[PDB]
C-alpha cells in the first residue's frame, strides 16, 4: 500500500544498534553451560587466550560500537550485584532485542516496546520469587550445601567439603541471621604459597602477605599494640633536585652519616612519642619503605615494621584495625592509631605472614580475612576464585532468600506462565508479552544445544513437564536430558534469576531509546 | 491583511507541532490525537489535552496537568524573538580566519 | 623584481570588471539600507558570531583584496568619520552611478565624458536640494528641543534599541547639550563617552553626567561614600599612579643587608613608611585616594583609621576621567599633593543596580559638566553592544543638527526631488551630456527603490507614486512607507536628515564613482 | 656524455630583438594612459601591502620594476630623465616605444639594426636643431614675475577638482616657490600636509612647520599657546615620568629608598627639564613623548612643549628656525636655539594644530590641504605638485618651447621635410622617426577623450601653414596657440627627452642575444 | 570577485537557506527530548572514552557543536533560556525551529 | 533579500528564447542601410553565397532554435504585407527583446 514515506529514517540507527548488540550476545551464547564451547581470542599483545567465562570474554572482545559495549556493562553489573549469571544476562538481552526487532517490524513503536517489556519484567520477577525454595541463615548445613554446589564445577572439587563451610563461616562471622546487604569485599582472601588447600584460617584483624622484620634486634612480635598505616617513606634525605655531598675522608663520612641517621632518629622518636607499636607501610618504589638505618632505630624502640603492603591490603586494614593513614611523619600522632591484642608473624611451611588479632576497637567494622594456602600457584589461585564465587552465592542468598532449580527451569516456568497469562491481556500487551516470553527460552534452548541434545525435543519435553510438573524439572548435562534438577542439586540463588530479568529489561529499554549518535568535540 | 495572512497561520502551525512531537515520542498516532484534540479545543471543551500514558484525549484538570503561566509566557516570547533573529538574516560574511 | 605571479587588468574589459567588482560590494550592503534593513551574520577570525545591520561595521569586517572594492570602503570611512550617517548610502549610490556608467560606456560615451556629466549633475542635485531645506534651531527654543529629540528617536528605530528607544533618545539629547554651549554650537564628540554592563534591560539605561569606575574599594570595611560634609568644599580627590606605601617589586628585591643594625632598622623602615605615606594624604588635605595600584594591608588599615576611602587598581583612562572631570591633576608622587593638584567633586558613592554585583563607583559634580558618560544596560553582551552603538549613531545625528541647523526630509524623498530636477534639466542640454544627466537621475532613483525592496514593497509602484505625488500635487517631500506608518508625507512623520549629511552623501558618492571610472590599469603584487 | 648548458640559458638572433621590443612595448602600454593633464591613475599593490594611486609616470614605473632584462632599459632611462630633467618621464618611454615599434617591421623587411639605429641618430640631430630654433628666451616680457607664475599654476590646475577654487590654490603654489632661495629652487623645500575636514578653498599657506598635535592626556593644554619672539629648542629624547603605557620595577639596597626611587625618577626628569630652562627655550620639540610633569613644569616656566613629532618634521623645524637639534640637555648652548617671529595654534580642519609661523631663517614652507575626503585631498596634492613644478620651471629656466604637442608636431614637420632630400634606406627611418613624434599629441587627445584623428589632422594642416605653436587644447576640444596660452615647458625637456628616448631605443635594438645564469 | 584569504561567503539564496537549514539542524538535536516519553541521544567525544546517553536537551545543545554559523545563533539563544529561566529549553528550541521551518 | 524560489525554472526557457532571438537580430543588424555590410553564408549543400538581402540571410541562416525561427516568419509577413523593411522589423524585434 501507500504509507509513511520515511524520508527521515531514524530506524536505521536502531537497526544498527540492535544488530551490533545481538551479535555480541550470540557470540557469548555458544559458551553457556558446563558443556558450552570455548572462545579463543588473540589479544593486542599477540597472546592467545582460551576461556568459556562470559565476562572475561566480553572484556577481551574489544567491542567498538558505542551501544553494543553496553552489553559488557550489563555483565559487569551482574558480576557486581550477584556474582553469577554474567553470561546469561547478556544472552537474555540478545534474545529480548530479537523480540524487539520483530515487534518493530510488526509495527510496534519502540516506545511501546520498551515500556511493555518493563511491565513483563515486573511479572517475571514475581513469578520467579514465588517458585523458589526458601533458605535461612540459621541453617549452617543448608548454606554449606549451597556453596558446595557452586564448588562442584571447580578444578579441584575434592576439597569442596572444606571450602564450602569456610565460605559459610566467613560470611556468618560478619553477617548474622538478620541482614539484607552483605558486602563481601569485607571478606579478604589472602593467598600465600605453601601448605595445602584445607589448611586455611579465618582471622578477625587482618592477614597480610608480607614479613615483618628479619634483622638482628627486631622484636618480631608485639602484644597489646597500637598500629598505624604509613603512606610515606622512611629513608635518609634523598631529594630529587640537583644535590652534591663531598667526602674526602672517613671523618666527613662520619659527619654525613650522623646527619642521615639523626634525621631518621627524629622520625623514629616521634613515632615512639605517638605510642605506635607496629608500622604498616604502603608499598611504593619511590623511596625505601623503611631504610635499614630506620629499622635499627625502630628495632631498639621495640616497634614492628611490615613493608611493601599492597594498596588493597592498606584499604582493608583501615576498616579491620580501626587505624587511620598517616600522610607524613609530620602528622604522625596517636589519634591515627588503632589497637590489637596480638601482632605476630606466622611461619607455617615457610609462610612467614604477619597477621593481627583481637582488634577490640570502636573504629573496627565486621571484617574477616581468610588464609589461602597451597603449594603451586594454580592451587592458591583456584582456591581464591572458588571461595570468592562461594561467597557470592551466599551474599545472593542474603539479599533475596532462596534458590531456584537450574537447567533453564525458571526460564521455562516464567515463559510458560507469561504465554498463558498474556492471552488475557488487551492490545499490544498480549502481542508483546508473547514475544517477551518466547525470548526467555534462549537459555534452555542454548543449554540443550550445547549439551549435544536435540533442540526441539528438549524444549518440547520442558514445556510438557512444566505444565504437569514443577520448577524442579530442567536440563541436566550430567544426565544428558530433562530430569529433576533439584534432586540433582543443580541450584542457583534467586538473586541471579531476579537480576537477569531486571538487567535484560534495563538494557533493551536503554538500547531501543537511542535514535541517534552524535559526537561532542 | 493579505500578505501577512499566511505568516499568521504559519505561526499557528508551528504552535501545534509541540503536541504532535509529544504524541510521536510517546509512540502514539499523532495525526489522530492532534487532529481530534484540535477539534475538541475548537468546539469549546477547552480543558482537554493529550494523555501521553493511555494514548487518548483527556481532561487536563482531572488529570492535573498544569504548567506555570510565567514559563509559558517565556517559551512563547523566547521562541518568537528567537525566530526573528534569524529571519532578519540573508547574508553571511566571514573575516580572514585566525 | 619577480614580475610573475602578478595580476593585471586594463582597457575596456577592466572598465566592465571594475564596475562589476563595485556591484558585488553593493549587492551585499544594499540589503541593509533602510530602517527595516536585514541583518548580517559577521564571523570573526576566531569564529565569533555577531549580528548587525551597521553598514560601517559590515564594510569594516569585509576583508578583501579587490582594489576597486577597497576604494568603496575608503568612501564609507570618510562618511563615517565626517557625518556618521550615510555609510551605506554613499556606497550604494556610487555603485548605482557606476552601473549607469557601464551602459554609458557600452553606448559609446567616453569615461571622461561620463565623469564630467555626473559632476555637473551632482551640482544640479545639490542646487535643488537647497530649495527644500529648513531650520530646526530657528525660532522658539522649545521647537528645537522637540525636533532634536524626535530626530534621535527616528535614528534609533533601525536597531534592537527600538524596543525602549524613548530613553536612549533622551540620552542623546541630554548628552549633546551637556557638552555644548548655546552660543558656540560646536559639539566635540570626544566629550561623550559610551559605557555599559551586561545585566538588566535596555530600559534601565541612563546618562550619567560624571565619572564611573568599574572598580571596588581597597578594603571591604572602608567607607563607600564621601559627602560634601555639611557645606565644606566638596570632596578632594587624590589621583596618582603610585600606591601610598613603600613600593615593593613583583620580581626580585636584591636588598643587601650588611649588618644586624641595618636589619633591625630595615624592618622598622617599612612599617614607618606605611604610616608616613598615609600621613602625607592628610597633609595634602585629600578625602579620597585613587591609585593605579592597590594597597597593602597596613595601608588599608591606616587609610581606614583616618577615614580616607581609597579605590584600588584603577585603569589609565579611568584616572584621566577623574582628573578631567574634577579639574585636577594626576600626580606621579606624593610630595606635590595640595589644594592645587587635588581634584574636586560634590559626591562620590557606590551604586548598586538590582542584582548586578558590579557596584560601580560614581563621581558627581552635581552641576553643569564638561563631559558625560552614556550608561547602557541589557540582558546580554550583544544587546548592550548594539544599544550602545545605537547611541553613537544618534549622537552623530544630534551633533550634526546642532552644528548645521539646515535639514531635509528623508525616506528617499530628497533623492526623488533631486532625481526629478536633474531629469528635467537633462532635456535642456541638447548635447552629449544629456546621457550622463539622465543616468545620474536614474542612479538616484536606486535609493528609494532599495528602501522599497528592503521593506517588501514593489519598487516600481513605489517610485511611480513618489515621482507622481511630487509632480501632480506639490514638490513637497514625499517619503516611503518603510516605517509601516499609516501614510507617507514625512512632514507629519518626522523622518529628517541633516542637510550637510545629504549634501556630502551625493557629492562624495559622485567623487568616488569618478575615482573608479578613471582607473584604466590595475597591477597587483603579493603580500609580505 | 657532455652538454653545453646544464641550466645555462642563451637566446640569439633577430627574433630576440623583436622579443625585446614586445616586452618593452608592454611597459609603454602600462604608462601610456598617464600622459597629459587628464591622464588616468594606476593602482599598484606593493609587496608591503600598501596601495599606490598615481598618474605620475615616474612613480608608476619605479614601482613597476619590470623584470625582463631588456625592458629594464626603459626603467633606467626613465630614471635618468627623472634625475637630469625632473619631468617628461612618461614621454621618454612613449617615444622610445613607438620608435621600437617601427623598428620591428624594418627588421622583418631585412633592414639591419645598424641601419635603423643610424637613421635614428641622424633624425635626432635634425630634430634637436629644430627644437633649439623653436625655443623662446622669455621671462617677464609684457608681464611681471607673479603674473607669469600665476598663469602657469592656473593652467596646471585647469579641469581639476580645484578648477573653480584655482584662485585660492594658485596663490599657494606661486607663494610656495617664491618663498624659496631664488638661485636653487628645490621642490623638497615645499612641504604638503593633509588635514581632513573643511572646504578646499580654506587651505592655508604657512611659512614655518606645522605639527599634528598628538596630545590627548589629561592635564595638557595648560601651557602658553602664543609667543612673539620665541627661542626654539629641539630634543631627540623624551620628557616624561610615568607614561600611560610603560612602567618599572623598584629595586633598592635599603628599605627607606623604596619610595625614594619613585621620587628619584621624578628628579631625573625634573633636572632634565631644569637644564632646558637654563638653556632659555620658549618652545621645546621632541620626536618622543612629552608627559605631564614636563607640561606642568614647562607651563609654570612659561615654556610650551610638543612631543611625538614626526621625524621628517623635526628636521624641517631646524631648517625653519635656524637652530640645532641635541640629544642631551646638559651640553646645550644658546647657539643651538632657533628663532621665530610667531608661535601660534591654528584651527585648520576644525581641529587645533600647533605651528611655527614667520620663521626668519626658513628655507621651506608648508601647504595645508583641506577637504571633505582623503581622496579629494590627494587629488589636490597631485594638482599642487604639477602646479608647483611648472611655477618652479617657469621661474628657473627662461628657455622654453610650446607644450601640448606643439613642439612634437613642428619637429615632425621638419623631419618629414628633410626626408624629401634624404635618399635610400635612410628615407625609411627618418619617416618612421617623424611618425613616432606624433604619438604624443595623439595619446594626449585619446587620454583626454578627444577625437584624436580630427585633432591630429588639424594640427598637421596648421603646422603646414606655418602655425608652429599650435597644439592640443584640453579646455575646448580644438587646437590653439600653446605659446600664447602659456602652456610652456623648458626647451631642455624636449631636447633631453628626445635624446634619452632614442638612446634607450638604440641600446635595446642593438642587443642580439640575452644570456641568463640560472641555478 | 571580492574577499579572498579563504573566507566563507554566502549570498541571498545560500545564506537565507543556511539560516533555516541551520535552525532545523538545531531542532533535530532536541525534537526527540520533548515529553516524558522522549528518546535518548548517545554522545561520544573524540577520545571515545566519555560515551554517555542523555535526553537532556540543554546538555545536547551544549555538548554537540554545529558548524553552521546560523545554527550557532539559535543554540546560543537556547542557552540563555536554559540558564536564565531553568525550563522551556526544548520547547523554545522546537518552536524556534518550527517557526523558522515554516518561514 | 529573499523572494519566490520558483523551484521549476521556466525562466531558463524564456532566457534561451530571448538570447537565441537577439543573436539572430544582431547578426542581420549589420546589413541595415545602403552602406550595410555583406554576409557570407556556406549552405548545407556546400554552395557559398554573398548577399546583403535580409530575407535571403535569414532563409539561408539555417536557424534551428524553435523560437528564433519566428524571426523568419516576421520577415515573411513584412515582405507579404509591405514588401520592404524586412531587415528593420527584425532589428526592432531584437531591440524590443533586449528591452
Amino acid at each position: 500500500n501507500a504509507t509513511f514515506k520515511n524520508k527521515e529514517k531514524p530506524q536505521e540507527v536502531r537497526k544498527a544498534n540492535i544488530i551490533a548488540a545481538r551479535s555480541v550476545a550470540d557470540a557469548i551464547r555458544t559458551s553457556l553451560g558446563p558443556k558450552g564451547m570455548d572462545k579463543m581470542i588473540k589479544t593486542s599483545r599477540g597472546e592467545i587466550i582460551i576461556s568459556n567465562d562470559g565476562h572475561t570474554i566480553l572484556k577481551q572482545m574489544a567491542i567498538l560500537h558505542p551501544v553494543a559495549r553496553m552489553l559488557v556493562e550489563v555483565s559487569a553489573a551482574q558480576d557486581s550485584e550477584a556474582g553469577d549469571g554474567t553470561t546469561s544476562v547478556v544472552i537474555l538481552t540478545g534474545a529480548l532485542l530479537g523480540a524487539a526487532e520483530r515487534l518493530l517490524n510488526k509495527g510496534i513503536h519502540p516506545t511501546i516496546i520498551a515500556d511493555s517489556f518493563q511491565s513483563a519484567a515486573k511479572r517475571s520477577v514475581d513469578i520467579l520469587l514465588e517458585m523458589c525454595h526458601k533458605v535461612s541463615l540459621s541453617d549452617r548445613e543448608q548454606l554449606v550445601r549451597a556453596a558446595s554446589t557452586s564448588l562442584s564445577s571447580k578444578i579441584v572439587s575434592q576439597y569442596s567439603s572444606f571450602l564450602a563451610p569456610l565460605a559459610v563461616d566467613s560470611v556468618l562471622k560478619i553477617s548474622d541471621e538478620n541482614s539484607k546487604n552483605v558486602d563481601l569485599n569485607d571478606i579478604r582472601l589472602v593467598k600465600k604459597v605453601g601448605g595445602t588447600i584445607d589448611d586455611t584460617e579465618m582471622i578477625d584483624g587482618v592477614v597480610l602477605t608480607q614479613t615483618a622484620i628479619k634483622s638482628a634486634g627486631g622484636p618480631t612480635r608485639k602484644e597489646k599494640a597500637k598500629i598505624g598505616l604509613i603512606q610515606f617513606q622512611i629513608s635518609p634525605p634523598k631529594p630529587d633536585t640537583e644535590n652534591n655531598i663531598i667526602v674526602n675522608d672517613y671523618r666527613q663520612m662520619d659527619k654525613i652519616l650522623k646527619e642521615e641517621r639523626a634525621y631518621l632518629l627524629n622520625i623514629c622518636k616521634k613515632i615512639k612519642k605517638a605510642k605506635c607499636n607496629v608500622l604498616l607501610i604502603q608499598k611504593s618504589i619511590l623511596r625505601d619503605a623503611v631504610n635499614d638505618l630506620a629499622l635499627h632505630f625502630l628495632s631498639k624502640l621495640n616497634i614492628m615494621v611490615v613493608k611493601d603492603i599492597e594498596r588493597e591490603e592498606i584499604e582493608f586494614l583501615s576498616k579491620g584495625l580501626g587505624c587511620k593513614p598517616i600522610a607524613d611523619i609530620e602528622l604522625f600522632t596517636e589519634d591515627r592509631l588503632g589497637s590489637a591484642d596480638l601482632v605476630e608473624e606466622i611461619d607455617s611451611d615457610g609462610s612467614k605472614i604477619v597477621r593481627v588479632t583481637g582488634i577490640r576497637n570502636n573504629n573496627a567494622r565486621p571484617t574477616v580475612s581468610v588464609v589461602i594456602r597451597g603449594a603451586n600457584n594454580m592451587i592458591i589461585d583456584e582456591t581464591e576464585r572458588s571461595l570468592h564465587d562461594a561467597l557470592c552465592v551466599i551474599r545472593c542468598l542474603v539479599k533475596e532468600r532462596g534458590l531456584i532449580a537450574g537447567g533453564g527451569a525458571p526460564e521455562i516456568e516464567i515463559s510458560r506462565r507469561l504465554s498463558k497469562e498474556a492471552r488475557s491481556m488487551e492490545g499490544v500487551q498480549a502481542f508483546i508479552w508473547q514475544e517477551f516470553a518466547s525470548a526467555l527460552e534462549v537459555i534452555p534452548t542454548t543449554l540443550a544445544e550445547n549439551a549435544g541434545l536435540n533442540s526441539i525435543k528438549v524444549v518440547t519435553e520442558l514445556r510438557s513437564k512444566h505444565e504437569n510438573g514443577e520448577l524442579n524439572d530442567g536440563i541436566s548435562v550430567r544426565r544428558s536430558g530433562t530430569t529433576n534438577t533439584y534432586e540433582e542439586h543443580i541450584l542457583q540463588p534467586v538473586l541471579v534469576s531476579t537480576s537477569a530479568i531486571t538487567l535484560a529489561s534495563e538494557c533493551v529499554k536503554s538500547i531501543l531509546r537511542i535514535d541517534d549518535i552524535a559526537f561532542s568535540r | 491583511d493579505g500578505k501577512k495572512s499566511l505568516a499568521v497561520e504559519a505561526f499557528a502551525r508551528a504552535l501545534r507541532q509541540l503536541p504532535t512531537i509529544l504524541a510521536d515520542n510517546a509512540g502514539f498516532d499523532s495525526s489522530e490525537l492532534v487532529s481530534k484534540l484540535r477539534s475538541s479545543i475548537y468546539n469549546g471543551i477547552s480543558t482537554s489535552g493529550l494523555d501521553l500514558n493511555n494514548g487518548t484525549i483527556a481532561d487536563m484538570r482531572q488529570l492535573g496537568i498544569v504548567e506555570s503561566y510565567k514559563l509559558k509566557r517565556a517559551v512563547v516570547s523566547s521562541a518568537s524573538e528567537a525566530a526573528e533573529v534569524l529571519l532578519r538574516v540573508d547574508n553571511i560574511i566571514r573575516a580572514r580566519p585566525r | 623584481k619577480d614580475q610573475g605571479n602578478k595580476k593585471r587588468q586594463h582597457g575596456l574589459e577592466a572598465k566592465k570588471s571594475h564596475i562589476l567588482a563595485a556591484r558585488s560590494v553593493a549587492s551585499i550592503i544594499k540589503t541593509s539600507l533602510g530602517p527595516r534593513g536585514l541583518d548580517k551574520i559577521l564571523i570573526s577570525p576566531d569564529g565569533e558570531i555577531t549580528i548587525t545591520n551597521d553598514g560601517a561595521t559590515i564594510l569594516s569586517q569585509m576583508e578583501l583584496d579587490n582594489e576597486i572594492a577597497k576604494l568603496l570602503v575608503q568612501l564609507s570611512k570618510s562618511q563615517d568619520d565626517e557625518i556618521g550617517d550615510g555609510t551605506t548610502g554613499v556606497v550604494v549610490l556610487a555603485s548605482a552611478l557606476l552601473d549607469q556608467a557601464l551602459e554609458l560606456i557600452q553606448k559609446g560615451i567616453h569615461p571622461i565624458k561620463i565623469a564630467n556629466g555626473f559632476d555637473e549633475a551632482a551640482k544640479l542635485a545639490i542646487s535643488k536640494l537647497e530649495e527644500t531645506c529648513d531650520d530646526i534651531s530657528a525660532s522658539n527654543d522649545e521647537l528645537f528641543r522637540d525636533f532634536l529629540l524626535r530626530a534621535a528617536k527616528t535614528s534609533l528605530g533601525s536597531k534592537i534599541v527600538s524596543k525602549d528607544h524613548d530613553r536612549f533618545a533622551e540620552m542623546a539629547v541630554e548628552a549633546v547639550i551637556n557638552v555644548m554651549d548655546k552660543d558656540r554650537k560646536d559639539v566635540d564628540f570626544d566629550l561623550i563617552k559610551m559605557q555599559g554592563r551586561v545585566g538588566g534591560s535596555i530600559s534601565d539605561s541612563k546618562l550619567i553626567n560624571g565619572v564611573i569606575l568599574d572598580k571596588d574599594f581597597s578594603h571591604p570595611q572602608m567607607p563607600k561614600c564621601v559627602l560634601p560634609k555639611e557645606g565644606s568644599d566638596g570632596v578632594k580627590l587624590a589621583i596618582l599612579t603610585c600606591p601610598f606605601e613603600p613600593p615593593k617589586p613583583k620580581t626580585k628585591h636584591k636588598l643587601d643587608i650588611s649588618s644586624v643594625e641595618e636589619y633591625q632598622k630595615l624592618q622598622t623602615y617599612e612599617q614607618d613608611k606605611f604610616k608616613e605615606m598615609i600621613d602625607d594624604v592628610k597633609k595634602a588635605g585629600a578625602d579620597v585616594v585613587i591609585c593605579q595600584w592597590g594597597f597593602d594591608d597596613e595601608a588599608n588599615h591606616l587609610l581606614l583609621q583616618n577615614d580616607l576611602p581609597a579605590v584600588r587598581w584603577v585603569g589609565g583612562q579611568e584616572l584621566e576621567h577623574i582628573a578631567i572631570s574634577t579639574n585636577g591633576r594626576i600626580v606621579p608622587r606624593f610630595q606635590d599633593l595640595s589644594k592645587d593638584k587635588l581634584g574636586t567633586c560634590s559626591r562620590i558613592y557606590e551604586q548598586e543596580f538590582g542584582t548586578t554585583k558590579d557596584r560601580m563607583l560614581i563621581i558627581e559634580q552635581s552641576k553643569e559638566t564638561k563631559t558625560v558618560t552614556c550608561f547602557v544596560r541589557g540582558s546580554n553582551k550583544m544587546i548592550v553592544d548594539e544599544a550602545e552603538r545605537a547611541l553613537h549613531d544618534s549622537l552623530c545625528v544630534v551633533r550634526n543638527l546642532v552644528k548645521d541647523s539646515r535639514v531635509v526630509y528623508g525616506g528617499g524623498a530628497a533623492e526623488v526631488t533631486m532625481s526629478l530636477a536633474v531629469s528635467e534639466e537633462a532635456d535642456k542640454q541638447r548635447g552629449i551630456d544629456q546621457y550622463a544627466f539622465r543616468g545620474f537621475a536614474q542612479a538616484l532613483d536606486t535609493i528609494p527603490m532599495t528602501l522599497a525592496e528592503n521593506s517588501g514593497l514593489d519598487p516600481i509602484g513605489t517610485l511611480s507614486t513618489l515621482k507622481s505625488k511630487q509632480l501632480k500635487e506639490k514638490i513637497s517631500n514625499i517619503g516611503v512607507d518603510c516605517l509601516g506608518y499609516g501614510s507617507n508625507d514625512m512632514k507629519e512623520l518626522f523622518v529628517v536628515d541633516p542637510f550637510i549629511g545629504k549634501k556630502q552623501q551625493i557629492l562624495l558618492a559622485t567623487q568616488l564613482c569618478r575615482m573608479i571610472l578613471k582607473i584604466d590599469n590595475v597591477i597587483i603584487s603579493g603580500k609580505d | 656524455i657532455v652538454v653545453l648548458k646544464e641550466g645555462t640559458d642563451a637566446s640569439q638572433g633577430k627574433g630576440q630583438i623583436i622579443s625585446n621590443i614586445n616586452a618593452c612595448v608592454a611597459v609603454q602600454e602600462a604608462l601610456k594612459p598617464t600622459l597629459g593633464p587628464l591622464g588616468s591613475d594606476i593602482l599598484i599593490v606593493t609587496s608591503n601591502q600598501k596601495t599606490t594611486i598615481s598618474n605620475d609616470g615616474a612613480t608608476i614605473l619605479k614601482l613597476l620594476d619590470v623584470v625582463h632584462p631588456a625592458a629594464k632599459t626603459l626603467v633606467d632611462i626613465s630614471r635618468a630623465q627623472d634625475a637630469e630633467v625632473g619631468d617628461g618621464t612618461t614621454s621618454v618611454t612613449i617615444l622610445a616605444g613607438e620608435l621600437m615599434k617601427e623598428a620591428k617591421p624594418f627588421l622583418e623587411e631585412g633592414i639591419s639594426s645598424h641601419l635603423i639605429m643610424k637613421g635614428y641618430r641622424k633624425a635626432v640631430s635634425l630634430a634637436v636643431e629644430k627644437i633649439n630654433e623653436l625655443a623662446v628666451d622669455i621671462t617677464s616680457e609684457k608681464s611681471s614675475g607673479r603674473e607669469l607664475l600665476e598663469r602657469c599654476a592656473r593652467t596646471a590646475m585647469s579641469s581639476k577638482l580645484i578648477h573653480n577654487n584655482a584662485d585660492f590654490f594658485v596663490k599657494m603654489c606661486v607663494d610656495a616657490v617664491l618663498s624659496l632661495d631664488r638661485n636653487d629652487l628645490d621642490d623638497k623645500l615645499i612641504g604638503i600636509k593633509k588635514i581632513p575636514g573643511g572646504a578646499m578653498e580654506e587651505s592655508l599657506f604657512i611659512n614655518g612647520v606645522a605639527f599634528k598635535k598628538t596630545f590627548s592626556y589629561a592635564g595638557f593644554e595648560q601651557q602658553p599657546k602664543k609667543f612673539n619672539n620665541p627661542k626654539i629648542l629641539s630634543l631627540n629624547v623624551e620628557l616624561e615620568l610615568k607614561a600611560e603605557k610603560d612602567n618599572a620595577e623598584v629595586r633598592v639596597e635599603h628599605v627607606e629608598d623604596y619610595q625614594a626611587i619613585v621620587d628619584a625618577e621624578w628628579q631625573l626628569i625634573f633636572e632634565k627639564l631644569r637644564q632646558v630652562e637654563e638653556t632659555g627655550a620658549n618652545i621645546v620639540l621632541s620626536k618622543l613623548p612629552i608627559g605631564d610633569l614636563a607640561t606642568q613644569f614647562f607651563a609654570d616656566r612659561n615654556i610650551f612643549c610638543a612631543g611625538r613629532v614626526s621625524a621628517d618634521d623635526m628636521n624641517r623645524v631646524i631648517q625653519a628656525v635656524g637652530g640645532s637639534i641635541q640629544s642631551t640637555t646638559s651640553d646645550i648652548k644658546p647657539e643651538h636655539l632657533g628663532t621665530c617671529a610667531l608661535f601660534e595654534e591654528m584651527q585648520i580642519g576644525s581641529e587645533r594644530y600647533n605651528l611655527f609661523q614667520g620663521c626668519p631663517q626658513a628655507k621651506t614652507c608648508t601647504l595645508l590641504l583641506r577637504g571633505g575626503a582623503e581622496q579629494v585631498i590627494a587629488e589636490v596634492e597631485r594638482s599642487l605638485h604639477d602646479a608647483i613644478m611648472i611655477v618652479k620651471r617657469a621661474l628657473q629656466n627662461k628657455l622654453i618651447v610650446a607644450g601640448g604637442g606643439a613642439t612634437e608636431m613642428e619637429v615632425s614637420k621638419c623631419l618629414r621635410d628633410y626626408s624629401k632630400t634624404i635618399a635610400g634606406k635612410q628615407q625609411m627611418i627618418i619617416n618612421a622617426f617623424a611618425k613616432a613624434l606624433e604619438v604624443i599629441p595623439r595619446q594626449l587627445c585619446e587620454n583626454a577623450g578627444f577625437d584624436a584623428i580630427e585633432i591630429l589632422n588639424k594640427l598637421r594642416l596648421a603646422h603646414s601653414k606655418g602655425e608652429k605653436w599650435y597644439g592640443v587644447v584640453f579646455e575646448t576640444e580644438n587646437i590653439g596657440d600653446n605659446f600664447a596660452k602659456f602652456v610652456w615647458e623648458p626647451a631642455l625637456v624636449k631636447i633631453n627627452a628626445l635624446n634619452s628616448a632614442t638612446e634607450a631605443t638604440n641600446l635595446i635594438l642593438s642587443v642580439d642575444e640575452t644570456i641568463t645564469n640560472k641555478g | 570577485q571580492i574577499f579572498g584569504d579563504q573566507v566563507t561567503e554566502e549570498r541571498a539564496e545560500n545564506a537565507r537557506l543556511s539560516a533555516f537549514v541551520g535552525a532545523i539542524a538545531v531542532g533535530d538535536l532536541v525534537k526527540s527530548t520533548l515529553g516524558p516519553k522522549g528518546m535518548d541521544k548517545l554522545l561520544q567525544s573524540a577520545s571515545s572514552n566519555t560515551c554517555m546517553v542523555t535526553n537532556d536537551g540543554a546538555t545536547i545543545l551544549k555538548s554537540i557543536p554545529l558548524d553552521n554559523p546560523a545554527a550557532k545563533v539559535l543554540v546560543n539563544i537556547s542557552k540563555v533560556q536554559d540558564d536564565e529561566v531553568g525550563d522551556g529549553t526544548t520547547s523554545v528550541t522546537v518552536l524556534s525551529a518550527e517557526l523558522l521551518r515554516e518561514a
